[PDB]
């Protein structure tokens, strides 16, 4: 009656894990001599990419078990590492530093942040030495001894050696598109209310993901995607407090950041072909770095987040926002890098609200040059100073939060900003993507018989 | 080439059996360079394994291939309209996943080597 | 080198009309190698045409040129006020004498 | 193997259609090692793409393959002697380069899937 | 009437760019422990290579847009770099040098070229030091200060660090054959009067190119191929003076080069496993290096070049040869390396002639040990001295020229030797080769119909 | 998959001609990663070369393939029982090793291109 008929090219797939390859704009590669996140390891992108709607297809997605996020983590860290191998290693700079206060033009907030430090340094000739001065930040220098000798050491020098970023290499995140090799497909959830888990009734297949900028930040997702309809609350388990809650804004909050100091860059020769760039002298008055957010915009977005949180924690629960309990500087402050300078902003103003069931904010930011990226101990880098005044505009497109546990009373829920792991920063963009394996061989009954 | 890829994954099995070339054309394409080379080489090996399976069934160069293997109702007792006009290939693969190797071994060695030996012995006549 | 003669020495027109500046190469073999440069007074020259006919990046479309062999010409379609300068033709290292476009 | 390679590239198309095996046999074979591996893998992928194109036209294992696709005089209105006894394949490829994809899409999906469905439905009888 | 017939294996090709792989003699690899241009990255060559004549085929060649030349450039530079990574880096030698004149047995021309220089040096034990002396060339040492302290520094030390070539690694150019991967062919122009551009009516296909020796030189092409019939003049545009003119001789000019000094090699230990080899002491009299060319042979070849130049610049034009206007030592002199020693010859005698329309020459050469190859700033190498007297025979098979511009009078044309870029040295051997892609799938009308 | 691999290497040629799929399925699969990638790519290229040889003989998708090439007693004058019931394929390969290329050139170009041209000219009728 019925016989086996073999079909090749059937639209059947299974969940799979593969090694994806990027796609990037060749244009920006011509504009960008080098970018830490290499466009050379990657490939030029294809204009007019294709997205086919898989009508009548409902696919199961898991934002919290996605290997695209892990591959992105591996790729970004490895791209950073190879972008920092050729650059100069600042081992000769691990010397005693005689440091004194800088009080030329200082406001009461910036008192003691910068120090004038003198030290003996190597020169291009191995038989001669020089005494050179540079300004250093309090966060990059540690007292050598308890006694007030005013002798200082760089924080890394005990545990590790600190590389210097090449001055030519740029830090601007450029979009990268993650593409699937032959025999694999990327399925994109087109549902506008999806929380990253469970069945997705609106699915499409894409050659490559949308351009994702590797923006490294804590407590606030910058320059990311925005929710189409409503603020999106996404946690692996919302009841669990050990899992960070990722918030997506439907409307961004514009944030204006600046370091008003007019900085200079001083070349110091430490070897035959090796240079060390230093802070030089700050032309003009010295004022603290800070960031401005619109207060009304922040309050309206916070109300929207409160409404979405109430959808998960009760209709009469009190949603309180408070600031970080503690930890390293990266997590306790809104850490980010824009222009090549690494900022650290106190977001206590941002999270200072109790929401009962019924003009700008200025954030004092701090600057550092010794940066330990990606929660690794022993691989610090020195950020060369950026010359001039830096002004900086970004969109706050989301939050990373942690809910306080052990609540004695059940009417309130406290949420504090968090971060530090960028797998939860890059999972807020890849939440709607899953890679699948095509199984093109099928066998089905038909009445047809081989002669 | 990519246009229409997987676009009949929510269509009936019969409607999806008319777009097989779209999915057949989409199966072939520093440390990063070796990772991508390993991906490309595995895609090539996978295509070759599928084509070898087709070739050991007398199904070379064929996207639809009939055989001399009777269907067993133990594998599936559904009627032709249910399968071809009321099911998708994904649901079908979910249903037959635990019977695939039995069919593949009834195609691998019984049917093809028997048929091939008989063609040789008929070519003798 | 290649002699370039860029006639006329002085060309008097008025705005908005089409001027046809011409350069004639003499000691050449004949190819599409020419450039047209605009030099306003007090300023360094600026490249308009790079090739027999192509246009330098950023230059408006009113500046266009053509030619081949040993006769080439620059055609300013619309003599806008910011289009009166000295125009030069270049064949490798040789330069023209210069054509004055002056208001009249 | 290499002997005679491309030796009928200045011969007529018909004379050059008798040496196809010579050119078919010549299509298959540190940081330098990965560059050469990438070259070899791209050669393999290219051969596989060509063979896949042949297979989706019902032309597997065939160096000459006839089809059911009529020739359009819009593609070329030349007479058979002009093409086969008075032209080379290079000139031919120059002439038809802007019509190749139309022919390849008339072979890809129309002719082969139509024919293949009809063989299945005749095997039903 | 007519139907589509598919043909696989048709002899159709297009111009393409691929990654070629070398071929070399296994024999010489057994004789050569190591050669900078690795026979290990490459492959053993095939005896009795095949060349099929493509009768009735006329192919378009462009000598001036050929990616084989660019790949050869990349390959030779990269082979040099990896051959110099393992060898010792002479950073400890960047010290003040107290230098005095060497006047033991000195001719008036060689006055001051070599200097006796003393310096403090590291030893295998990190806690002890030694004072060591070595002879250095004036071109490798620079005054530290204007005042006559007689303190000197190596020229590289300010800008970069200087590697030392391993003494075992050899510098003799061995022929390499460039082969095409599967699905690609190399088409060879067999026309004897071809100028490297335009249609070539006599074409052949070759598995691999002929053996090309990576000879690095300026102003004169050495040990290359020779024109079959007549001297060949090849420029991208002969009227353009910014493009170098490549000359091919039909008969070579034998050139005999020598450094008559009996040199010695002195081992100096600078580290636990690192050695520095120095000039030692020169046994016997010291005389300048020089090169001899036959004067009659040079004059006849120059007349032939003049005739070919007259074919491009007029039948009554005066062809004048003059010497280099200026530049770095590499371009101003005939730079070459034979035996491991790097020579720099003043070719003012070679180009000293005016040709109106109607015994040996000795070239004073100079020696260097700090060599900046391939027009790169920052990657110098130290050439270890070669022990003994070196005698050296080569064939001058061509020239690299530049025609003077701005000629006030049109009756004369001046040509000066040039070089520096080896892409114009390796393009004089690959001028007759183009890589093509085979397109084996063809569709043609026939009257045959599928049943 | 590996089960039964080479298990008929001491069996007669006929008994060993009934297990060809077992050996056909076993032909396809840092600095160490590139060495293993080179091994895998060479296995792929080798399989492709063998399949190309089969395809230029009219033997695509066929583990046993008859031809129109007469056997020459110069190659081997043994009787059918000796070969198929009293010899193994290893001994056979030892015997015919110096005649393989003659057979492969009588299959490569004579038989297949002749037959293929005749099918084209019969399809004309
Ligand atoms: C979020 O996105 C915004 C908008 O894209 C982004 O702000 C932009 O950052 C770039 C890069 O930091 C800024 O461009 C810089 O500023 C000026 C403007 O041209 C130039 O001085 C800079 O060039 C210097 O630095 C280069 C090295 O990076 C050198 O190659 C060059 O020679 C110069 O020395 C540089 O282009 C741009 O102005 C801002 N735009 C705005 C509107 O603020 C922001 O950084 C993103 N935020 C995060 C957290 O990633
Ligand atoms: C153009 O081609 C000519 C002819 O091929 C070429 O001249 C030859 O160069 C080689 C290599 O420099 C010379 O051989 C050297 O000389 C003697 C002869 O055997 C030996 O002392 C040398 O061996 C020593 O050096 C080796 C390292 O290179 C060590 O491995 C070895 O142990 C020895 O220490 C070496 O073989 C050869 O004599 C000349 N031949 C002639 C006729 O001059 C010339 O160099 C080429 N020119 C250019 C510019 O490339
Ligand atoms: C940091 O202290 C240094 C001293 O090491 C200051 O540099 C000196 O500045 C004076 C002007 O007051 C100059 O005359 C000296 O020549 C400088 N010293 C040297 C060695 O050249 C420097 O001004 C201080 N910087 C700041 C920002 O306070
Ligand atoms: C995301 O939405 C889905 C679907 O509404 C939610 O899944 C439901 O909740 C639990 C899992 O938490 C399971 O019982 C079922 O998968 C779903 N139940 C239904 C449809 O009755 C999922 O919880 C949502 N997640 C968040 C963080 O809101
Ligand atoms: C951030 O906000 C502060 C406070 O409003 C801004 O400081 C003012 O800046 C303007 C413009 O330069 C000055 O005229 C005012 O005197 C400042 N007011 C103060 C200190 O109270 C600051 O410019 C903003 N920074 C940005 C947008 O980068
Ligand atoms: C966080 O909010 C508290 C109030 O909840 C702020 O403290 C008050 O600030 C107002 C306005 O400056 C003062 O009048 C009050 O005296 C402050 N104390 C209290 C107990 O209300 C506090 O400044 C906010 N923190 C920020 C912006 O970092
Ligand atoms: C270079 O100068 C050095 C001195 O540093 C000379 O070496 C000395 O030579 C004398 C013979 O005149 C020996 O007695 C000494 O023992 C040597 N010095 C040492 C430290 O051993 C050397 O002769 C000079 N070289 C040249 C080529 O003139
Ligand atoms: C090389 O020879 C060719 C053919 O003789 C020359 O090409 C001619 O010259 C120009 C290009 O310079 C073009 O008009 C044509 O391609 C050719 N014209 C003809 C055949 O009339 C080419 O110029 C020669 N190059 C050199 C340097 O001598
Ligand atoms: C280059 O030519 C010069 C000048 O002819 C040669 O110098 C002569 O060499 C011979 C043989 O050794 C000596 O007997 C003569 O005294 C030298 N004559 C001079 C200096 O006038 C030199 O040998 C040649 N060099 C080569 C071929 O390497
Ligand atoms: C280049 O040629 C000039 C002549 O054009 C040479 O200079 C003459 O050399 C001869 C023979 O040695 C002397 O008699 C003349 O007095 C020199 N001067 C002039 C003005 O003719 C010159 O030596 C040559 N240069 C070389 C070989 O480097
Ligand atoms: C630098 O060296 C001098 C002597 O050269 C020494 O007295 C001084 O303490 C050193 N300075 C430091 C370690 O800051
Ligand atoms: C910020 O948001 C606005 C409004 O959606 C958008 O147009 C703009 O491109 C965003 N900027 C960045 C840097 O993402
Ligand atoms: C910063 O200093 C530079 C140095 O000349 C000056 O040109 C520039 O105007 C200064 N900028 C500000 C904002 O003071
Ligand atoms: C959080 O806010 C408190 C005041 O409520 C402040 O004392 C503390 O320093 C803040 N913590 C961090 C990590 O910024
Ligand atoms: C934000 O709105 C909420 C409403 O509960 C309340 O905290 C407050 O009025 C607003 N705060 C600011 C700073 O505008
Ligand atoms: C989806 O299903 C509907 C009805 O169930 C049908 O009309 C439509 O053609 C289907 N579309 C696809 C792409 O399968
Ligand atoms: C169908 O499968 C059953 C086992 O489920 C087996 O006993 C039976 O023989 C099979 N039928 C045929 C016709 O092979
Ligand atoms: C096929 O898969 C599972 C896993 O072995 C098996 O237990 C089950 O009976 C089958 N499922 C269906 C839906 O036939
Ligand atoms: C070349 O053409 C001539 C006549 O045009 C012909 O006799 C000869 O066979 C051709 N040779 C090749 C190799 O095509
Ligand atoms: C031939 O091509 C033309 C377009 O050039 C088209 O209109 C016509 O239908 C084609 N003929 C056939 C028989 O398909
Ligand atoms: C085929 O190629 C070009 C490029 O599109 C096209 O314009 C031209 O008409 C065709 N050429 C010939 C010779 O048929
Ligand atoms: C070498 O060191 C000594 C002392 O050990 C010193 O006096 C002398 O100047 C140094 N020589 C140099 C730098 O040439
Ligand atoms: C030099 O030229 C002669 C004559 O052509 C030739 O025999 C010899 O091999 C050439 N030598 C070199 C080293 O190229
Ligand atoms: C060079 O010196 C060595 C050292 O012994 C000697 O054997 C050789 O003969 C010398 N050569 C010449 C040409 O003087
Ligand atoms: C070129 O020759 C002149 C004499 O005509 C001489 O002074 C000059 O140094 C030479 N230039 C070079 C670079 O050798
Ligand atoms: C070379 O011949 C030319 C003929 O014009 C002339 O310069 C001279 O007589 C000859 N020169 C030498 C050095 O032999
Ligand atoms: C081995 O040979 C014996 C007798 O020679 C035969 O019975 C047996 O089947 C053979 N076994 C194999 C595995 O070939
Ligand atoms: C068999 O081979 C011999 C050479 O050993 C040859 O002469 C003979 O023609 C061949 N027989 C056939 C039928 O091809
Ligand atoms: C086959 O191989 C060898 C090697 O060429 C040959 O000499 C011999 O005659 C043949 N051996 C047999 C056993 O037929």
């Amino acid at each position: 009656n019925l016989w086996v008929t073999v079909y090749y090219g059937v639209p059947v797939w299974k969940d799979a894990e593969t090694t994806l390859f990027c796609a990037s704009d060749a244009k920006a590669y011509e504009t960008k001599k080098h970018n830490v996140w290499a466009t050379h390891a990657c490939v030029p992108t294809d204009p007019n990419p294709q997205e086919i709607h898989l009508e009548n297809v409902t696919e199961e997605f898991n934002m919290w078990k996605n290997n695209m996020v892990e591959q992105m983590h591996t790729d970004i860290i490895s791209l950073w590492d190879q972008s920092l191998k050729p650059c100069v290693k600042l081992t000769p700079l691990c010397v005693t530093l005689q440091c004194t206060n800088v009080t030329n033009n200082i406001t009461d907030d910036m008192r003691g942040e910068l120090k004038n430090c003198s030290f003996n340094m190597t020169t291009e000739l191995r038989d001669k030495r020089q005494k050179v001065h540079a300004l250093f930040y309090k966060l990059d220098i540690v007292p050598i001894n308890e006694n007030q000798n005013t002798s200082y050491r760089l924080i890394n020098c005990n545990t590790a050696a600190i590389t210097q970023a090449c001055p030519k290499v740029s830090f601007e995140p450029i979009p990268i598109h993650y593409c699937a090799p032959a025999g694999f497909a990327i399925l994109k959830c087109k549902d506008k209310k999806f929380n990253g888990t469970g069945p997705c009734p609106s699915v499409s297949t894409v050659q490559c993901t949308h351009g994702i900028k590797p923006v490294v930040s804590t407590q606030l997702l910058l320059n990311g995607s925005l929710a189409e309809e409503e603020v999106m609350i996404r946690s692996k388990d919302i009841r669990n407090n050990a899992k960070n809650i990722l918030v997506q804004f439907n409307t961004p909050v514009q944030i204006n950041c600046t370091r008003p100091n007019n900085n200079t860059r001083k070349s110091i020769r430490i070897g035959p072909g090796q240079w060390f760039y230093a802070t030089g002298d700050i032309i003009g008055d010295i004022r603290q770095a800070h960031c401005n957010v619109s207060k009304a915009t922040w309050n309206e977005t916070l109300g929207k987040v409160v409404k979405q949180l109430r959808k998960h924690f009760g209709n009469n629960t009190i949603i309180r926002f408070a600031n970080s309990s503690g930890g390293d500087l990266e997590v306790t402050t809104h850490s980010f890098n824009c222009g090549g300078e690494f900022f650290y902003c106190d977001t206590s103003g941002l999270f200072n609200s109790t929401w009962i069931s019924n003009d700008s904010i200025t954030l004092p930011c701090r600057i550092k040059q010794i940066i330990n990226m990606w929660q690794r101990i022993g691989q610090a880098m020195y950020a060369p100073p950026i010359q001039g005044v830096i002004r900086c505009v970004s969109n706050i497109t989301g939050l990373i939060l942690t809910r306080d546990g052990g609540s004695t009373d059940s009417t309130t829920e406290t949420f504090r900003p968090s971060g530090g792991d960028m797998r939860d920063n890059w999972r807020s963009e890849l939440y709607k993507y899953k890679v699948v394996k095509i199984e093109p061989l099928g066998v089905a009954p038909t009445r047809c018989k081989r002669r | 080439v990519f246009l229409g890829f997987l676009g009949a994954a929510g269509s009936t099995m019969g409607a999806a059996s008319m777009t097989l070339t779209v999915q057949a054309r989409n199966l072939l394409s520093t440390v990063w360079g070796i990772k991508q080379l390993q991906a490309r080489v595995l895609a090539v090996e996978r295509y070759l394994r599928d084509q070898q399976l087709l070739g050991i069934w007398g199904c070379s160069g064929k996207l639809i291939c009939c055989t001399n293997v009777p269907w067993n109702s133990s594998w599936s007792n559904r009627n032709l309209s249910e399968i071809w006009d009321n099911m998708t290939w994904l649901q079908w693969d979910k249903e037959i996943s635990n019977y695939t190797q039995i069919i593949y071994g009834l195609l691998e060695e019984s049917q093809n080597q028997q048929e091939k030996n008989e063609q040789d012995l008929l070519a003798l006549d | 080198v290649s002699v370039l003669t860029q006639s006329p020495g002085t060309l008097s027109l008025s705005p908005g009309e089409r001027a046809t500046l011409s350069c004639r190469a003499s000691q050449t073999v004949g190819s599409s190698y020419l450039a047209w440069y605009q030099q306003k007074p007090g300023q360094a020259p600026r490249l308009l045409i790079y090739g027999a006919s192509s246009r330098a990046t950023g230059i408006p479309d009113r500046f266009s040129g053509s030619g081949s062999g040993t006769d080439f010409t620059l055609t300013i379609s619309r003599l806008e006020p910011e289009d009166f300068a000295v125009y030069y033709c270049q064949q490798y290292e040789a330069f023209g004498q210069g054509t004055k476009v002056e208001i009249k």
